[PDB]
RNA sequence: GAUGCCAGCCGUUGCGGUAAUUUCUAUGCUUUUAAAUAUUAUACAAUUAUCAUAUUAAAUUGUUAAGUGCUGAUUUAACCAAUAAAAAUAUAAAUAAUUUUUAUUUGUUUUUAAACACCAUUAGGUAUAUGCAAAUAUAAAAUUAUAGUAAUUAUAAAUUAUAUUAAAAAGGUAUUGUUGCCCACCAAUUUUUAUAAUAAAAAUAACGUGCAGUAAUUAAUAUAUUUAUAAAAAUAUAUUUU
């Protein structure tokens, strides 16, 4: 997945440590991951990638002036047609639709 | 002598273990219909299969 | 911290370095801890089990004029019944160890006789010599019990051994009379004992006593002989305490741990008023009964 | 992560398995070990896709549930 | 020799590097250590650290086997009482008229019998300590995670069926009504993992 | 040795002389010299240490890197 | 539903605490602040007041209608009580956020001073001259390992 | 002899708290004698090695189940709304070795007018494998760190008083050891930089909310949905480093 499952070498003990990872290091790296997830969920991190882009070079939708959260920073430059697509889709993810496959609908999505 | 119960039941019991045979079914189920667990009444795997079905 | 300073006590004429270094410590993270012990003249030798390093004429004078140590120990134990002495567990225990000295050879030869299915013909001088040399070096400490038993059960006996056996034995485990006669012959040819009938008696009685146990002839190879972790001597296999198997029974006072000295207790280390709260001594009797 | 030890930790019993990892295996499904003396197409008895060993019941006749049965040795 | 070889005049004898770096272990093994019991983490009877262990896990139901304090029936005075529905329903507490002689007659044998059964279980511990107990030196087996490698087997197999991919993956929980309300075109009975 | 940029000794230029506190258990008031130098047209700032002594004002400094000191983050010292 | 805290407090706590308890006010739930561990009635009332001036400063933006009832200040307590308007009928009749005023502030201050002189006890806890070590990092002056110039 | 946590030594653990054999000086003393110091090159494993580079594998769909009398204190610890009775079946059987490197693929699924559950709360939503979505099952060169930041970090058995046996079995992130440690947000600082409300990371020793981890006050650990003053929690999965 484009997500990184381990944000850190959680499994690091002496070889033959008969477990994936000690509970200590697991807690250390769950703290790193709680920081990363709160950073993302609180700066309202939004990424995106659309067909027929170089899918590795991600799109920063949260870095768009129509969905910007900061005020003194400039998010990113994006073509107008693609912008009207994306930000309309971000608005579209603001609700889940009865009569379709449902979705996890969060406050921090809007 | 045969731990996991490969020799229980007796060959006749198989042929009499069908669907129209609650009589020979119910001689391996608990007073409520429960199977006696494999640690407890170690049955032959074929017996267990024929019996569940 | 109101930090405490302790100036190190330096050695003196009066207060020697050894005492000033063990009776005293200048680092007060050990103060008021507890009372340690150590052994000196004869306590050290008693505990450490250091045999006297022999010599020629002089050690042999001290060693020849020994006489029957087991008896003289008994003499010294009973003499505690005279008027000027008390019968002491320390005397009894010196007797007990002077009698149980040959524990090793006895537990071994009993294992050999009674735990070795089909031990060749032990009465045949071949296996008898294996037996003699092994038990001889089981006493005299040159071999361990475990390694010597492996040397016994591994020594060379007869070619086509299983094939000769399956002709003489149904289940393989032969008659033990040749074995025990061989072992008693062993300990009576080798002067393992000063008083001969003792060898046979222990060899016989330990076997008789074990004959009562469940699985009375299997031994878990670990605990069976010496190793790192062992069993308490009441639970050893062919040992002398296994019949001394019992336990204690306690009704404590309302105040029983306090009075830990009040009774008619033998004191090796007598109390003095600095630790002794109100204790009077082991001889005083506040509640006397009239009697001629 | 905080990149430096917060603990005066000093546990002293180092398992022989943690040191000599070239010899013992503490992963599950690697306890079968190195069996070169099987017949299988591997020496790594845990990579043989063939006969997964029942661990609780076998061994009455062959030592341990690892080793091959006395009719396949 | 004159002493056992698993102890020194200072404690247990250190064998390997663990003993030599942590020599607490040689002279301390629980609130019931005694210089005779050193290292032997079964110590005496009744004291602390005394329980025999059967293949790792320790034993504390030694009477609860014989039936002392486990499933007390003993029946000897019990059948007597249950019989005397007269002197069971009377002021149940006399040498009442007749049957309390027989009640104590049965109990007189109960007493001797339970003393014999208790001595049996005492010898049982003192036997099982010789010839079964590992003395806690072997690893536990009473938990489902000393059979980590027995669940690895039946994970590895279900993988192999799942094309060697979904090791440890399990079939997703569907529903109560999963196989019988869901609509036409979507797999009602939960597939294995590697189908999805 | 990132800023030594490979040479055995590197010359730099004094700017500030601020004091940093070493890493525990140690205690001191260690002299950290915030220096600079131009090299490879980019100009660089080098937070360094001072074990030498100073008699004349000389923003000529010969930073040679050393081991670790009780200060966290100062790999460079004076000659 | 009480909400107490200690005396020395950062605006951090002031902001998000007033926010917590005033959201509680928005939840019909009873409202009371108190300090019990105060170094002086003055610090106690000042902390009460910074909390109330964060409370109402938030309350006006968030449109909540709640009225204050009592301020029970004593030797051992500095408290405020608040009460919200549960339904919007009551709200609309009284679109009012009612907090005490400067008079009541100073008067309760004097009351607590009079009680604290009846008791002669001026602080349930004390800040200590014991300074813990502090390392100043970047500094143009020598400093002791506790944070005071080396002169 | 001075210095007294300071100044300084610092290859290095660490030293320096009024007697420093760890600084400065003096003095001796010491050496195996091209002097001292600074930066670099200087020889993985292969028989067993747990987080994200797979592949010889048998499997996929089966229409079953549960419902009307009556007068009402069930559920949980405490509340809260306000009908609740319910979902079992099928074996042989698909050959192995050879270049699928996009191909396929690893637990979010349609519908209450049908429910349990869960969440919010009296006034609802959600209520469970048709897109989408590689990912534990190890091919390996020391921790951290987006592959530039400090000099490491993880670890297991020693040691720790009460769970109705005829008194008996138990753990530690501490290392005289729970009045023990750590933990996060919360202030300045510093230093490098891939500057998403307020960027990210490295070091550190204030104040403050608390008490989040050490089986630890509703057990912890990984993954994920949601939640939020922070350590985290509800939830859904596994798993015992419980």
């Amino acid at each position: 997945r484009w997500a990184a499952k381990f944000y850190g070498r959680v499994t690091f003990g002496p070889r033959n440590y008969p477990y994936p990872s000690s509970r200590w290091l697991a807690r250390r790296f769950k703290m790193k991951k709680h920081r990363i997830i709160k950073r993302f969920r609180f700066r309202r991190y939004k990424l995106a990638a659309v067909a027929n882009l170089p899918f590795a070079k991600m799109i920063r939708v949260g870095l768009l002036p129509e969905l910007k959260s900061s005020k003194t920073k400039k998010g990113d430059d994006v073509e107008a047609d693609l912008s009207g697509r994306l930000v309309s889709a971000v608005r579209s993810s603001g609700g889940k639709k009865k009569g379709n496959r449902g979705r996890p609908k969060s406050k921090y999505q809007i | 002598k045969d731990p996991q119960g490969m020799q229980r039941p007796s060959p006749e019991v198989y042929m009499k273990l069908n669907y129209k045979n609650p009589a020979t079914i119910s001689r391996f189920l608990t007073r409520t219909g429960h199977m006696y667990p494999a640690d407890i009444l170690p049955l032959n795997p074929e017996a267990v299969a024929k019996l569940r079905v | 911290a109101k930090r405490r300073v302790i100036v190190p006590i330096h050695p003196t004429p009066n207060y020697p370095a050894h005492f000033i270094k063990a009776s005293f410590t200048t680092d007060p993270l050990k103060e008021k801890q507890k009372a340690r012990f150590s052994s000196g003249g004869e306590a050290m030798r008693e505990v450490q089990m250091i045999p006297k390093n022999l010599e020629g004429e002089r050690s042999r004078r001290e060693l020849m004029s020994r006489g029957d140590t087991e008896f003289e120990a008994l003499v010294e134990f009973i003499q505690g019944a005279s008027y000027d002495q008390l019968i002491s567990g320390r005397r009894f225990k010196k007797v007990y160890d002077k009698l149980s000295e040959n524990d090793d050879t006895f537990v071994w030869l009993c294992h050999t006789a009674m735990s070795v299915l089909n031990p060749g013909d032990v009465r045949s001088r071949l296996v008898y010599n294996h037996l003699r040399t092994l038990a001889e070096a089981v006493a005299n400490g040159e071999m361990t019990l475990r390694t010597a038993f492996r040397f016994y059960e591994s020594a060379v006996r007869s070619p086509a051994y299983r094939e000769i056996a399956k002709r003489q034995m149904e289940g393989g485990a032969a008659t033990r009379l040749a074995g025990i006669s061989a072992a008693a012959d062993v300990m009576r040819r080798m002067g393992l004992t000063r008083r001969p009938m003792a060898s046979y008696f222990e060899l016989y009685q330990r076997i008789v006593e074990r004959s009562e146990a469940m699985t009375p002839w299997g031994f878990p190879p670990l605990f069976q002989f010496e190793e790192r972790l062992s069993l308490e001597p009441r639970l050893k296999f062919f040992s002398r305490a296994s019949q001394q198997a019992l336990e204690r029974r306690r009704r404590g006072h309302i105040m029983s741990a306090y009075t830990t000295l009040q009774g008619r207790r033998i004191f090796w280390i007598p109390p003095t008023w600095n630790r002794a709260g109100r204790f009077l001594g082991p001889h005083v009797t506040l509640y006397p009964g009239m009697t001629p | 992560i905080k990149t430096l030890d917060v603990r005066e930790y000093r546990p002293l019993a180092t398992p022989i398995e943690f040191r000599f990892y070239q010899r013992y295996a503490n992963h599950p499904n690697r306890q079968s070990g190195i069996q070169f003396l099987t017949h299988y197409n591997t020496h790594q008895r845990f990579r043989v896709n063939k006969d997964y060993i029942d661990y609780m019941h076998w061994g009455k006749e062959q030592g341990q549930a690892r080793l091959p049965h006395r009719h396949q040795r | 020799r004159q002493h056992d070889s698993g102890v020194n005049q200072y404690g247990l004898k250190p064998v390997n590097a663990y003993d030599f770096i942590n020599p607490t272990n040689l002279v301390n093994f629980g609130r019931g250590t005694s210089f005779d019991n050193l290292g032997v983490r079964r110590a005496g009877r009744g004291e602390i650290d005394s329980s025999p262990s059967l293949g790792g896990s320790p034993v504390f139901t030694q009477a609860k086997l014989v039936g002392l304090s486990g499933e007390e029936q003993l029946t000897m005075c019990q059948s007597e009482t249950m019989a005397l529905r007269v002197c069971m329903a009377r002021g149940g507490q006399d040498t009442c008229e007749r049957e309390s002689r027989a009640l104590d007659a049965c109990l007189s044998r109960v007493g001797h019998l339970r003393r014999a059964m208790s001595e049996a279980c005492g010898e049982f511990n003192d036997w099982f300590i010789q010839n079964v107990s590992d003395n806690h030196t072997k690893p536990f087996q009473h938990r489902p995670h000393d059979w980590r490698h027995f669940y690895a087997q039946e994970k590895l197999v279900r993988e192999r069926q799942q094309n060697g991919h979904a090791y440890g993956r399990r079939p997703k929980q569907f529903s109560f009504g999963a196989r019988y309300v869901k609509t036409e075109g979507y797999g009602k009975r939960p597939r294995l993992p590697y189908n999805k | 040795m990132w800023f030594l940029y490979g040479c055995c000794l590197r010359f730099v230029l004094f700017v500030l002389c601020y004091y940093m506190s070493p890493r525990l258990p140690s205690s001191g008031n260690r002299r950290v010299l915030y220096a600079v130098f131009y090299l490879y047209i980019f100009v660089w700032c080098v937070r360094c240490f001072f074990c030498g002594i100073f008699i004349l004002s000389f923003a000529l400094f010969i930073i040679e890197g050393g081991g670790f000191i009780d200060l966290p983050g100062i790999k460079y010292y004076t000659r | 539903v009480d909400h107490s805290f200690r005396d020395v407090v950062d605006a951090h706590f002031v902001g998000w605490k007033s926010k917590k308890i005033v959201e509680d006010i928005k939840k019909r739930h009873p409202v009371k602040i108190t300090i019990k561990e105060f170094q002086s009635p003055e610090a106690a009332i000042g902390k009460i007041r910074e909390m109330c001036q964060a409370m109402q400063r938030y309350a006006e933006e968030k449109l909540i209608y709640h009225h204050f009832t009592s301020i029970v200040a004593n030797d051992r307590e500095v408290s405020v009580s608040f009460v919200p308007s549960l339904p919007s009928e009551k709200g609309n009749s009284w679109k009012h956020i009612k907090y005490p005023g400067e008079k009541e502030w100073a008067h309760a201050n004097k009351r607590m001073e009079e009680a604290c002189r009846k008791s002669g006890r001026y602080g349930t806890y004390v800040k200590n001259n014991m300074l813990k070590p502090r390392s100043l990092g970047q500094t143009f002056f020598r400093v002791d390992k506790y944070g005071r110039k080396i002169d």
